[PDB]
């Protein structure tokens, strides 16, 4: 680190009227009641109105920027179908160097902390100047805070159970 | 002769050998006769062969 | 959350005849958002029709609605002596606020929970009601409490969110405190400053899946699962 | 000697076992020099020290 | 398309693929909505299958 800080790239009021954005899940739980990442965001439709998205960010602040997303990997179809109203899944995060899309299906998977289903998480690095576009048909997980930055060097990573 | 895919995937013109349980280190030559009868893309040859070092 | 309006709430008809029930609201409130509801007195509520078109298990094919925006309709294919009964009118508030219509009878002419506690009080008074889970898994849905008068339209009286958002009525809060256990399986309401507006039948309420979880489990934007219920009671 | 402000280690997958056996090699590769080097640099200089007393003596 | 080497001398190809700002060039020049293409050799191989993305 040189420097490292949190920030609201998208702020959860604001950015998704058009989706609803509270759901959480019960093993994201806190003290036995149930929770999600703080950083990050669920979207599902407006009482299964599901509009597809465009969205998009590029640097004011002038340091480097540490962005996370996901893509989302039902256990079962009646949710895909439920939230998102689509078999199809495209999703598109796009920068200038770094682009990849996505178009999962439903894999089951057996239990892991009681759940089969699964969102694979991704993430990049943003510079300065350099914009982010998000576009989606769902089956996403989306910032809510992003983490701004500058570098550091030569500090690193311990494992000990001193 | 044989070429690893040869040895790994079952060429019967290769001997299986499954009395071959562990060993010393892998023999070859630089030049294996005996590629894919079929032949295919094979990916990531540099670590399955790492990973079959020992 | 929004006034709703059903119509009727009472009608009279007779065998071998339809049904139409029109349950509209003040603003235009997008329709994967109702779901409905029958009772017969003494009996539990049970599910019937979801999103103003589609439908739930165990069930026949005459029941079927239609309807968006401010109008939202469920319609009857054919009525029967078995359906004598009042059917309900429960919406999701975007505002997560349930609203409830007032009850609709139907005259026709010629796994589970468990609820603790409910009886009397004196008036102005303080007593606890509890809800205990079967055969689940009561960390996942977001919970409902919810009253009923003896045959009088439905009041909501309060919900939670697993994530801890709260939501009440403004009446009604600050006299009611909930509280949750998922270790436990168990569901808790203290209440106080009683007067004889809870002089009615209540019920613990099991409802949406929140995101996500194992299971062979749909969910809808409808209840999941109802409680038998109990009485409560002011008096001196 | 001059020390870096230094980071040691690393970690990696098993679809990265080029890497983590290379890297391995490499650190041992210079664990093994600089323990070897040093090491002769002291039961030389140790050695050498003897015999500038010894010259400073006679 | 196709080619192989008949200089006997090795070789360095390039090519591009194409990622519209706006649809209307896409209908006009190409006409297709589908991108899909497939660049293919033996050992290396690969499609793209592009949208517009502004
Ligand atoms: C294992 O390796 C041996 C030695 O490389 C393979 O045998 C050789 O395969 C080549 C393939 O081109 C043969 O050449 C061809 O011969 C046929 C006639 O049989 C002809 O139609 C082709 O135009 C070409 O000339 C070569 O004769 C053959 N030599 C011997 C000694 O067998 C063998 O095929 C490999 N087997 C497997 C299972 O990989
Ligand atoms: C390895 O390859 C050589 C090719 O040089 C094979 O040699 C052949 O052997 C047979 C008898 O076994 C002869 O009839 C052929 O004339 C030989 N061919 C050549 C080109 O010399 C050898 O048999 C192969 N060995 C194995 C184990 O695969
Ligand atoms: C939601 O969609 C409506 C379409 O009429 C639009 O007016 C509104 O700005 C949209 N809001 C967002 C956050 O996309
Ligand atoms: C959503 O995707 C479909 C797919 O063809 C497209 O027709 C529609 O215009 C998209 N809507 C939005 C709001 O991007």
């Amino acid at each position: 680190v040189s420097s490292f800080e949190r920030f609201e790239i998208f702020p959860k009021e604001s950015s998704w009227p058009n989706h609803t954005t509270t759901g959480v899940s019960a093993s994201c739980s806190h003290n036995g009641e149930s929770s999600f990442y703080k950083n990050l965001l669920w979207l599902t439709g407006k009482n299964g109105l599901y509009p597809n998205l465009s969205k998009s960010y590029a640097n004011n602040k002038e340091k480097e920027v540490l962005v996370l997303w996901g893509v989302h990997h039902p256990p079962n179809i009646g949710d895909q179908r439920a939230l998102y109203h689509t078999e199809n899944a495209y999703v598109s995060v796009v920068s200038s160097h770094y682009s990849r899309k996505f178009t999962p299906e439903i894999a089951k998977r057996p239990k892991v902390r009681d759940r089969e289903g699964r969102i694979n998480y991704y993430w990049t690095l943003l510079e300065p100047g350099d914009t982010i576009i998000f576009e989606a048909n769902g089956n996403l997980i989306a910032p809510r805070y992003a983490f701004a930055l500058s570098r550091g060097f030569g500090s690193g990573i311990i494992n000990s159970n001193a | 002769n044989c070429s690893v895919a040869g040895w790994i995937l079952g060429n019967p013109e290769c001997e299986l050998l499954i009395s071959r349980e562990s060993w010393s280190y892998i023999v070859e030559k630089p030049n294996p006769e005996n590629g894919t009868c079929y032949p295919g893309h094979f990916a990531d040859y540099e670590e399955l062969r790492e990973q079959l070092s020992s | 959350e929004i006034v709703l309006t059903q119509s009727p709430g009472t009608l009279s008809l007779s065998p071998g005849e339809r049904a139409t029930l029109s349950c509209r609201a003040s603003q235009s409130i997008s329709g994967y958002y109702l779901t409905w509801y029958q009772q017969k007195p003494g009996q539990a509520p049970r599910l019937l029709i979801y999103g103003a078109s589609s439908r739930a298990t165990g069930i026949p094919d005459r029941f079927s609605g239609s309807g968006s925006g401010t109008d939202f309709t469920l319609t009857i294919s054919r009525l029967e002596p078995e359906d004598f009964a009042v059917y309900y009118c429960q919406q999701y508030g975007i505002s997560p606020v349930i609203t409830f219509g007032g009850g609709t009878n139907v005259e026709i002419k010629g796994v589970q929970l468990v609820e603790s506690g409910g009886g009397l009080v004196q008036p102005g008074g303080s007593l606890r009601l509890s809800c205990a889970a079967s055969g689940f898994t009561f960390n996942i849905y977001d919970m409902h409490w919810v009253r009923q008068a003896p045959g009088k339209g439905l009041e909501w009286v309060s919900g939670l969110t697993t994530g801890g958002d709260t939501s009440y009525s403004g009446s009604v809060r600050g006299r009611f405190s909930i509280s949750r256990e998922n270790a436990k399986n168990s569901l808790y309401l203290q209440m106080n400053n009683l007067r004889a507006g809870d002089t009615a039948a209540y019920f613990c309420v099991r409802g949406v899946r929140e995101v996500g979880a194992t299971g062979g489990d749909p969910f809808y934007y409808a209840m999941a699962v109802w409680g038998q219920g109990t009485t409560v009671t002011v008096s001196s | 000697m001059n020390t870096q402000f230094t980071a040691v280690g690393k970690e990696f997958n098993k679809l990265e076992r080029r890497m983590e056996n290379l890297n391995k090699k490499v650190d041992d590769g210079f664990i093994d020099i600089w323990t070897y080097n040093a090491e002769l640099l002291v039961l030389l200089e140790n050695e050498r020290t003897l015999d500038f007393h010894d010259s400073n003596v006679k």
